[PDB]
């Protein structure tokens, strides 16, 4: 019988990294979901699952709010059985995943003049992430035959990668704020509907 | 990838009475996470664009009046009409929204059932004005009759003539649920001064005996 | 709510390059997907393919990979299905519906597009009479009519004394006949006895040829 948080996600003051992306549970709540088809601030709104429109009218168990910052040339990752850094070592999505993905340019928030280096990404990983996966993991990645005991050089290699999001990069190269959002409904009573 | 099979290809009910429209899949079309079946039924009126009734196997379209109905689950799946009208004479479809390539069903095409009901038989010779030009075309009408099955074979002095007739049928009337058919029989200025009995023979279920409209090549008929 | 508008009938010969549209106007369209579906003449819909505007997802139907292109335009919202060369086989009638989703329902629909693809030039048609029957019953209905005999592309509209006789009118589909031109007849049902006392005049219009012919039908004198 309340209003819904879900204006503290979007037009939340900082942006999480990809590797760590927040989520936030949201329960209890009535959104109408009218606030985000009209929005034309939105460059990219990818339904999956389920009609957007016909959204009000139902109900769901749980939702998720994923949310993090990428790169321009990322933003096609997000979505089902991509493939690529992004999509295999950050973040990935189920191949029946029941959601939506709203993306938006940012170049005039996440940028320095000199370049904002404060955003990163997993470059380096043995094996692809399952989805919904979260890696914090700062071991030195193993790219040789030697084993690297905590020190990095040749062959051993930090797993993560800046951001260089100057303001004077292409639109490729631009800060791009992701929400990713999530529907599930088990048996169990669901809590957030719509009007 | 995944097929869709109707059933039937066409059916035809009474007023008020109830219409059911089978849709078999090759392949479950459930989405694991929400427990929703990503079937869904079209409605398609002549001359229209189809139109969604029902989503999801079960839930309608707003606007949808009341007498629509979907269920089913796994890869069988049905459509039901409670109180058919006389505007719901249409083709239905399914189709599957699981995974791209999207597919369709067959199609099943509904109309109204009514009593058999004759058709009224007429027989037009070509024009004087279309003789000038060079061809014939003789005209046989069947005016208002049900069902839509009927047999039209046209004799030309007691020859039966095939592979020269086209015949075309009107959509089911709104008012009395019957059809009407016309068939074309065309053939040369020359063909058509050799002969003089020109006939056509409607078989029918209406129709006890096959009914035959003639006229003679020249006479005032 | 929004609604979807395509392009206009089209009418092309065999070997022509074509590309029509589907723009869709209203509020929330960043999340509509665009499909193409054919319908060929008296067939079921088939799928063609479907789009998405924001980037330009392009997803197609094995039966149509590589003989059509589908292609977007963001800034004007507008999807486009085009041929590099048409043949007669592709003459059918193609609409464009939106799915706010990728994996959703095709709520809104267009109205269609009519493409027509025939080696016949446009000619106007040659209405000729279909007379009443002399020799019919007295005391029951005779019918007459008119038949609209070879002409090219369609549509031909037929009305009776200038739209004041509809009942008991029966305009029939038009037939494709083997010359590559169309035939269409029009027949109506009035009582015999105003046989002598009513004038019947059959209007037809060809748009595409810029043919107007009001043809009176009558008894012939014999
Ligand atoms: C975010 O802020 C904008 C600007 O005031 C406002 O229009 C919008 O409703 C807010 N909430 C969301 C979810 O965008």
């Amino acid at each position: 019988t309340n209003l819904c948080p879900f204006g503290e996600v979007f037009n939340a003051t900082r942006f999480a990294s990809v590797y760590a992306w927040n989520r936030k549970r949201i329960s209890n709540c009535v959104a109408d979901y009218s606030v985000l088809y009209n929005s034309a601030s939105f460059s990219t709104f990818k339904c999956y699952g389920v009609s957007p429109t016909k959204l009000n009218d139902l109900c769901f168990t749980n939702v998720y709010a994923d949310s993090f910052v990428i790169r321009g040339d990322e933003v096609r990752q997000i979505a089902p059985g991509q493939t690529g850094k992004i999509a295999d070592y950050n973040y990935k999505l189920p191949d029946d995943f029941t959601g939506c993905v709203i993306a938006w340019n940012s170049n005039n928030l996440d940028s320095k003049v000199g370049g904002n280096y404060n955003y990163l990404y997993r470059l380096f990983r043995k094996s692809n992430l399952k989805p919904f996966e979260r890696d914090i993991s700062t071991e030195i990645y193993q790219a040789g035959s030697t084993p690297c005991n905590g020190v990095e050089g040749f062959n051993c290699y930090f797993p993560l990668q800046s951001y260089g999001f100057q303001p004077t990069n292409g639109v490729g190269y631009q800060p791009y704020r992701v929400v990713v959002l999530s529907f599930e409904l088990l048996h169990a009573p669901a809590t957030v509907c719509g009007p | 990838d995944i097929q869709l099979t109707q059933s039937p290809d066409s059916l035809a009910v009474s007023l008020g009475e109830r219409a059911t429209i089978n849709c078999k899949s090759s392949q479950s079309v459930l989405y694991s996470s929400i427990n929703k079946n990503y079937l869904a039924w079209y409605q398609q009126k002549p001359g229209q664009p189809p139109k969604l009734l029902i989503y999801w196997a079960s839930t309608r379209e707003s606007g949808v009046p009341d007498r629509f109905s979907g269920s089913g689950s796994g890869t069988d799946f049905t459509l039901t009409i409670s109180s058919l009208q006389a505007e719901d004479v249409a083709v239905y479809y399914c189709q599957q929204y699981y995974s791209t390539p999207y597919t369709f069903g067959q199609g099943t095409k509904v109309e109204i059932k009514r009593t058999v009901a004759a058709p009224s038989v007429f027989i037009f010779p070509p024009s004087d004005e279309q003789l000038k030009s060079g061809t014939a075309s003789v005209v046989c009408l069947l005016n208002n009759f049900y069902p839509r099955e009927a047999k039209v074979q046209w004799k030309v002095d007691n020859a039966l003539q095939s592979g020269n007739s086209q015949e075309s049928v009107t959509e089911q009337d709104s008012k009395d649920s019957t059809y009407s058919l016309s068939s074309t029989l065309t053939l040369s200025k020359a063909d058509y001064e050799k002969h003089k009995v020109y006939a056509c023979e409607v078989t029918h279920q209406g129709l006890s005996s096959p009914v035959t409209k003639s006229f003679n090549r020249g006479e005032c008929s | 709510q929004m609604q979807l508008v395509q392009s206009g009938t089209e009418v092309k010969k065999p070997g022509e390059s074509l590309k029509i549209s589907c723009k869709g106007s209203g509020y929330g369209f960043i999340t509509y997907w665009i499909g193409w579906v054919r319908q060929m003449p008296g067939k079921g819909l088939e799928w063609m393919g479907i789009i998405y505007p924001g980037d330009s997802e392009t997803r197609y139907s094995p039966s149509f990979q590589g003989q059509v292109t589908i292609s977007a335009d963001k800034s004007i919202n507008t999807a486009y299905l085009q041929w590099s060369s048409l043949k007669a086989s592709d003459t059918a009638i193609y609409y464009c519906a939106g799915g706010s989703g990728i994996s959703t329902p095709m709520d809104v629909w267009g109205q269609g597009t009519t493409v027509t693809v025939s080696s016949a030039s446009t000619k106007g048609p040659s209405v000729f009479p279909l007379a009443p029957s002399s020799k019919s019953t007295s005391g029951g209905t005779a019918a007459l009519g008119c038949l609209v005999k070879d002409y090219f592309p369609e549509p031909v509209t037929v009305s009776w004394n200038s739209g004041a006789l509809t009942s008991g009118v029966h305009t029939f589909p038009a037939v494709l006949q083997s010359s590559g031109l169309y035939s269409l007849s029009s027949v109506v049902t009035v009582p015999s006895s105003s046989l002598g006392t009513q004038t019947y005049i059959c209007n037809v219009n060809h748009k595409p040829s810029n043919t107007k012919v009001d043809k009176k039908v009558e008894p012939k004198s014999c």
